[PDB]
RNA sequence: AGAGUUAAAUUAUAACUAAGCUGUAAAAAGCCCUAGUUAAAAUAAAAUAACCCACGAAAGUGACUCUAAUAAUCCUGACACACGAUAGCUAGGACCCAAACUGGGAUUAGAUACCCCACUAUGCCUAGCCCUAAACCCAAAUAGUUACAUAACAAAACUAUUCGCCAGAGUACUACUCGCAACUGCCUAAAACUCAAAGGACUUGGCGGUGCUUCACAUCCACCUAGAGGAGCCUGUUCUA
């Protein structure tokens, strides 16, 4: 992608390599964030379409008391919540 | 059509049922048949297990029936088989020993023969090309050919008799002449064959 | 290495049909035109032994186009040729038309034995301009 | 016409099967583009109307080449799928 | 489409040439 | 590439036609294809090499190109 | 190898003059062209002709030649069963490639990207 | 731009051989001084290579060889200068093949057309004109940038320096002028009048004697049966009364 150009480190023989220093700086902040939301008792929704890992991510999330959505994603899901999910509903506080 | 597609046809031949024990794939097959809990059709009233039933005669019988008269068609046929029979007995006793060995006294063999001999090999279908209808040579499937023979016999001995002449008689004549290939029916078969030979070039047109 | 097709005009190749050199075997010219076909069977010496046309075979203005007609002409041609006693034929097809294959088959089925097919179909290297295309 | 005869465009039928040898010769001419040229040259075709042909042909050849490649590249993944009904 | 402009021209030209022949 | 070695130029010509194979068959650089082509045409007009068929002498020589005629 | 597209198309940058004028944009489509149904020729024509010749020489007595006739019907049954077989044959495909349904799913799984 | 050369094909014209040969959806006319084969100059046009993308300012240029040869230490620039496809004009040659015109033949209600057959101006050369093209890549030249940014569609968006061009639509590649080897021409190019539009791109429909697949199950075709149209009569319309 064109917007990875900063996060990259450099090309090794055609294969691109991320900057792990930046990975840590970022991931720290991400995990911190995740945590501060969990502590504040709010919904967390993991999402992936990737098949290899589907099971993992549900198996992970079920054990967190957090929710996963790994599946076909119906269209108006978050946008039109009350029609899709139920008459009135709470929405994910954080999506991951 | 009061039969759904679930109902398969009856197989009515008795020789099949009485003597299964030497046939493996057929044992397997009729096992599949009734075991399948197969809904099977009430056998028709025309089809019987009678030792005397010749399906060809039945078809030809039907095609002669106008309206709903089975009775009448049956009778006309019966009288035709009969008429040929007696006519061939008359030819027999008035002949010489050699020809006594020759002559066919079986009206049935005479019938299957006189139909085998009247059936055309090729036939024409019209093809539309560039505005004109060309009559083109088409190889034919057997049943269509049988039909053409029977249809022809019936139409011929229906149309061209003088009114004082009964159907079974004339029909018998046409049967015995078609036996020896000298009959008008075969003239018809031959005009088919000739028309096919004249148009043979156009057998390119046909695409199937 | 069996049956390399193009036998050389040098004498290095001994292969005989009816004990003859490939040079001595009769040439059957086939000309397949869209409306016509004609075969002419000629000696290696160029003395014509047989001629059959789709028209000479008694077909008419359209119908003489067909492959039927082609094989028809082929048969009788090989009849006239067989009469003068030619066993084997090297064939050349000229033009590209309906009765190419049909006529070639017609020589075989007509009881004439075929060794070679070669295609001489005139292919302009951009000489004379063709007639204009048609609808226009 | 000045060249030695019978050397050009000549197949010699082997084991007496004619139809096979004719198919062979046909495959020759059609492989070299001579059939498309005879057929082309029955009538004329004007220079413009010719570059149009050329370009349409060559575009189409590019498309089909690429699409072919893409198909044969994605061929592997036709294999029956591991993750089914996740 | 733009042919519809050309049509006019085409006609006007034709109708002119015809004229200049008679005249 | 010289127009003088007709064997070489014969290597790139279709045996039955006398055609000149394209790059996609011969597999040559641009400059070498062009070189070969011109060379051939020269060899044809000067008449070291014939036009409408591959000289029989050279049919038995090593074959470079990727064409399969006979299958 | 794929024909070079460099410099071919009429574009603002290009100093050259055009080579290809595409009718439809040059992009791999997602789907693939549906199978082309092949047409028929006249079936059996040979035996038809042979049997014609036979009747011509024999003054149209069918009893004189059984051979040409039985071979004719041989061809008719070979023809009809060839049609039945080419009807059930739809598993044919390309015989070494895959039917255009498979290609189209497969191609939707790794689509081509014009946008972004 | 010269000068020289020819491989395929074709044609004269002979030698044989057969009566046909040509031609379409189907035919006809046409030709048998025809056709197949074997020989063979001129003229004309340059398979494959080319799935290449070069050379020229553009038009254009792709058979072969040799001669001459492709402006500018390189910005823009005309009504000036020099060129400019086809067709056309003038004079002289050429004439294989093609072919407006025209005459036959079909088709058609008609067919001054599409299809067929001949044959001509003309394409060809040498010299002189004419100066027009959907001469269009509809995208000006020369330096740049990929920042900002999607009317639509198409070939994504823009600076800077220039010249050229555009003020509703017709009217109008027209009328008058001016100039030109043109004198049914080219170039330049209005107004009266009329209208409230005229235009570009798109959107759903509908439609298509477009293309592709798949069907029709009393159903188009092929197929089977029995009838209507004819006759007498019944009975309903339509006309006369
Ligand atoms: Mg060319
Ligand atoms: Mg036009
Ligand atoms: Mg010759
Ligand atoms: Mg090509
Ligand atoms: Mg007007
Ligand atoms: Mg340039
Ligand atoms: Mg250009
Ligand atoms: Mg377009
Ligand atoms: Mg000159
Ligand atoms: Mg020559
Ligand atoms: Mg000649
Ligand atoms: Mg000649
Ligand atoms: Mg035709
Ligand atoms: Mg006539
Ligand atoms: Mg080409
Ligand atoms: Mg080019
Ligand atoms: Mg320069
Ligand atoms: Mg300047
Ligand atoms: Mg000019
Ligand atoms: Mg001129
Ligand atoms: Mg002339
Ligand atoms: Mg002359
Ligand atoms: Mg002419
Ligand atoms: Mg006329
Ligand atoms: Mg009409
Ligand atoms: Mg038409
Ligand atoms: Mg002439
Ligand atoms: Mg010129
Ligand atoms: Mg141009
Ligand atoms: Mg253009
Ligand atoms: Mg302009
Ligand atoms: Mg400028
Ligand atoms: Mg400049
Ligand atoms: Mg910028
Ligand atoms: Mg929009
Ligand atoms: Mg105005
Ligand atoms: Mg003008
Ligand atoms: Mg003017
Ligand atoms: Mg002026
Ligand atoms: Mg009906
Ligand atoms: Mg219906
Ligand atoms: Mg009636
Ligand atoms: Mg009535
Ligand atoms: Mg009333
Ligand atoms: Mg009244």
């Amino acid at each position: 992608h064109r917007f990875m150009e900063p996060y990259l480190f450099g090309s090794r023989l055609g294969q691109d390599i991320i900057d792990l220093e930046q990975t840590a700086a970022h991931l720290q902040l991400a995990l911190n964030f995740t945590a501060h939301v969990a502590y504040r008792e709010g919904i967390i929704l993991f999402v992936s379409r990737h098949r290899q890992f589907a099971h993992l991510i549900e198996t992970t999330a079920r054990d967190c008391g957090e929710y996963a959505h790994t599946r076909y994603f119906k269209g108006g899901l978050l946008t039109n919540a009350p029609l899709l999910l139920g008459p009135g509903v709470r929405l994910p506080d954080l999506i991951i | 059509s009061r039969y759904g597609p679930e109902y398969k046809d009856p197989q009515i031949d008795k020789e099949y049922y009485r003597k299964p024990l030497a046939e493996q794939t057929e044992e397997e097959k009729y096992e599949r048949d009734f075991k399948k809990t197969q809904l099977i059709k009430a056998a028709p009233a025309t089809k019987t297990s009678s030792v005397f039933e010749d399906p060809v005669i039945s078809k030809f019988t039907n095609m002669m029936m106008k309206g709903g008269n089975k009775v009448l068609a049956r009778s006309l046929m019966t009288q035709t088989l009969e008429a040929v029979k007696r006519k061939q007995f008359a030819k027999y006793h008035a002949a010489s020993a050699e020809e006594q060995a020759t002559i066919e006294r079986n009206p049935y063999t005479i019938f299957h023969q006189a139909l085998k001999n009247c059936e055309p090999v090729i036939g024409l279908v019209p093809i539309l090309k560039g505005g004109h209808f060309y009559q083109v040579p088409v190889p034919l499937a057997d049943r269509r050919r049988r039909f053409l023979a029977m249809k022809w016999m019936i139409a011929e001995c229906r149309e061209k008799k003088h009114r004082r002449v009964l159907m079974p008689e004339k029909l018998s004549q046409e049967l015995l002449e078609a036996f020896h290939n000298q009959g008008p029916v075969i003239k018809r078969k031959h005009d088919m064959h000739k028309m096919a030979e004249a148009n043979r070039a156009l057998a390119h047109y046909r695409w199937w | 290495s069996f049956s390399i097709y193009p036998p050389i005009p040098g004498q290095e190749n001994s292969l005989r049909w009816a004990g003859k050199k490939f040079e001595e075997i009769p040439i059957a010219h086939i000309k397949a035109s869209y409306n016509n076909t004609q075969i002419q069977v000629v000696s290696a010496a160029h003395q014509p032994l047989a001629h059959a046309s789709c028209g000479t075979e008694g077909f008419r203005n359209a119908k003489k186009g067909t492959g039927i007609a082609a094989q028809t002409a082929g048969i009788a041609a090989a009849a006239k040729a067989t009469g003068k006693g030619v066993t084997h034929v090297r064939v050349v097809v000229k033009g590209l038309g309906p009765g190419r294959l049909s006529a070639i088959k017609g020589l075989t089925m007509g009881g004439l034995e075929v060794i070679s097919i070669t295609d001489n179909t005139p292919i302009p290297h951009n000489g004379c301009r063709p007639r204009k295309a048609r609808r226009l | 016409a000045n060249h030695l005869k019978f050397i050009a465009r000549t197949v010699m039928v082997q084991e007496g099967n004619v139809e096979g040898a004719y198919r062979t010769l046909n495959r020759i001419l059609t492989m070299d583009g001579l059939i498309e040229d005879i057929k082309r040259r029955r009538y004329y075709e004007k220079p413009c109307r010719r570059r149009q042909r050329e370009s349409y042909e060559t575009c189409r050849r590019i498309y089909n080449m690429e699409m072919a490649r893409k198909i044969n590249f994605l061929m592997r993944k036709n294999r029956a799928d591991p993750w089914q009904g996740c | 489409k733009n042919i519809l402009k050309i049509r006019r021209r085409k006609m006007n030209h034709h109708k002119y040439r015809k004229l200049v022949k008679r005249t | 590439v010289d127009y003088k070695n007709v064997q070489l130029l014969s290597q790139f010509i279709s045996p039955f036609t006398g055609c000149i194979y394209g790059r996609h068959i011969t597999g040559l650089c641009g400059k070498k294809q062009k070189e070969i082509t011109k060379a051939i045409k020269r060899a044809q007009i000067l008449g070291f090499m014939p036009v409408t068929y591959k000289d029989p002498a050279y049919l038995k020589d090593p074959k470079v190109c990727n064409i399969k005629y006979r299958e | 190898a794929t024909p070079s597209l460099r410099g071919r198309l009429a574009r603002l940058g290009n100093p050259r003059r055009p080579i290809l004028k595409p009718n439809k944009p040059l992009i791999l489509a997602n789907h693939v062209g549906e199978r082309r149904r092949e047409k028929g020729e006249a079936t059996c024509i040979t035996e038809m002709s042979v049997m014609m010749a036979c009747w011509k020489q024999n003054e149209f007595r069918d009893e004189a030649c059984r051979k040409e006739i039985q071979d004719f019907f041989d061809c008719a049954s070979r023809a009809e069963a060839a049609r039945k077989m080419r009807s059930i044959q739809e598993n044919l495909g390309e015989l070494g490639s895959l039917p255009p349904k498979k290609l189209n799913k497969l191609l939707h799984r790794f689509p081509n990207k014009p946008h972004v």
